[PDB]
């Protein structure tokens, strides 16, 4: 979440 | 503005002719079915097309992110792997300037990472491809400090990733020297256990820890195998001694593109009864924190002029509105991945109701959304408005089919007023989807389907003075929405939306 392309952006929700 | 649009994104649906569990389709949705025939498009939502790896699913975050974006964003892993494949590490800006660094100082730079196939916090291939680059553009001296895995990957796997990495560098690159090996629950904490990240910080700059070389290492962690001891756990191996620490004047290249437990050892080394080294510089593959001074390899996507950010540019106002569980979505990811509110851009949060499951109340507030998105295109003032419609993804996610179809019937009326107060408040209609989800409710076995899909949206288009043409490479897909919204309205594009306009005016 803290910048846009990182890895919490491979699951989100 | 040439003309004004209403651009309704719907969570969670997706295009799908298999009708087995297709909550879509068994749903009584005739405005969509109208909608969605004639001067329509299906464009793509997951893996490459949105910037994630080949075949993954999308997601409201990714999704919210490219629709507003104009452009693909890449995802850390794609973007790196692309860096890679085409050899661009050589000219990477901030590689050249930690090379060039070391080139102009004392000729010392140290790579430090978890070594595995892993994919979650790195890869192997990634400190391969710095190795090769960093020999290319001539760097006097180059160590590894080498993070053992055993949590992404088997625990006793971190001897073949040891083997790959000897050989590697003896007989592949004959440059660069492995200096440390250190379990990863040392090394990469993220709990603030300082006691676990001194282990690792006084073998890189202390050499405290056990003695070993090329010929020996692999049967050193054999040893710690055979004593029970596995990859993320491993105590300290020490290999070239006092010369593989890192010393004052150094520099160190972090490979890992996860933050979270590259903080720690990061902010040790570049900010125990050792002296600390002085005037070190450090490196990340990305950004670990922005209040960091430190460079990264691949630094955020700048994503200037997003949709929100060029329409306040226009002097054009604007409206997002979302019921609490997608108001992130249509703000803090629609706008970029940031938390910015753009001139003359007016907010709206629907309140989603206080239910212990989606699924007990699964027309959520659809409804109230259309109420307040009616109430603009009465007033007329926005020339760009938007929503979100909650209900197929929050209730696809609870696996209750008959739910789901309810949620369905749900948005689809929510759509079906928006649009009827379009035609008679002159405003253009989009609907899209920011991947899918309620059209694939059952797996094969008839058991529950409660992810997202890879199948295609809608986007769908009111004004019959526009075409919809398929871009010159590639499938369409998100990115390309804000561009075909701009040129609906008569706006220009910003150069940094690459993604292209699917419509061609008539
Ligand atoms: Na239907
Ligand atoms: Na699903
Ligand atoms: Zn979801
Ligand atoms: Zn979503």
């Amino acid at each position: 979440x803290d910048y846009p392309g990182d890895h919490c952006y491979l699951y989100g929700t | 503005v040439a003309n004004k649009v209403c651009l309704i994104v719907i969570d969670g649906w997706g295009v799908s002719e298999d009708p087995y569990g297709n909550a879509i389709l068994n749903a009584q949705t005739p405005v969509m079915d109208k909608l969605c025939s004639g001067n329509w498009a299906q464009i793509e939502a997951h893996g490459l097309h949105v910037g994630l790896p080949e075949g993954l699913m999308g997601n409201s975050e990714v999704g919210h992110l490219n629709i507003g974006a104009g452009r693909v964003i890449y995802q850390d892993i794609v973007r790196i792997n692309l860096a890679v494949k085409n050899n661009k590490f050589v000219t990477n800006e901030s590689l050249v300037d930690a090379c060039d660094r070391a080139k102009n100082g004392n000729g010392r730079l140290h790579l430090a990472g978890l070594v595995s196939d892993g994919g979650v916090h790195s890869h192997i291939d990634h400190m391969f491809a710095l190795v090769k680059a960093i020999k290319e553009l001539g760097v006097p001296e180059l160590y590894l400090h080498f993070y053992g895995d055993g949590r992404d990957t088997s625990p006793n796997s971190g001897v073949g990733f040891l083997e790959q990495t000897l050989e590697f560098l003896e007989k592949t690159t004959g440059y660069g020297k492995l200096a440390t090996v250190v379990g990863r629950y040392y090394a990469m904490d993220r709990d603030n256990r300082w006691e676990r990240i001194n282990v690792a910080y006084e073998a890189m700059i202390g050499g405290v820890g056990e003695t070993s070389d090329e010929a020996g290492v692999v049967e050193v962690v054999r040893k710690r195998y055979a004593a029970d001891e596995t990859d993320e756990f491993l105590k300290p191996i020490i290999l070239q001694g006092e010369k593989g620490r890192v010393q004052n004047d150094d520099t160190i290249i972090f490979f890992d593109y996860r933050a979270d437990r590259m903080r720690e050892i990061s902010a040790a080394m570049g900010m125990s009864k050792l002296a600390h080294p002085s005037n070190l510089q450090v490196y990340g593959m990305t950004q670990y924190k922005a209040e960091f001074p430190f460079k990264s390899l691949f630094p955020p996507a700048s994503n200037k002029n997003v949709l929100a950010e060029w329409l306040a540019e226009q002097k054009v106002s604007q409206f997002h509105c979302a019921e609490t569980e997608k108001y992130a979505h249509v703000t803090f990811f629609f706008n970029g991945g940031l938390e910015k509110q753009f001139e003359g851009e007016e907010r709206c949060l629907v309140p989603s109701p206080k239910v212990a499951t989606y699924d007990l109340q699964p027309e959520m507030s659809a409804a109230g959304v259309a109420d307040k998105m009616i109430e603009q295109l009465e007033a007329g003032t926005h020339p760009f408005i938007m929503c979100n419609f909650a209900p197929p993804d929050m209730v696809g996610h609870t696996g209750v089919y008959e739910a789901a179809v309810k949620a369905c019937e749900a948005t689809d009326i929510a759509i079906g007023r928006i649009y009827e107060a379009t035609q008679k408040h002159g405003y253009s209609l989009m609907v899209t989807a920011d991947h899918g989800n309620a059209e694939k409710m059952k797996a094969p076995d008839g058991g529950k389907h409660t992810a997202h899909t890879c199948y295609r949206v809608p986007l769908t288009l009111s004004h019959p003075g526009f075409k919809f043409v398929d871009p010159a490479d590639r499938h369409p897909a998100l990115c390309d929405v804000a561009p075909t919204v701009l040129a609906i309205m008569g706006l220009p594009q910003p150069a940094e939306m690459t993604g292209v306009s699917i419509v061609q005016k008539i």
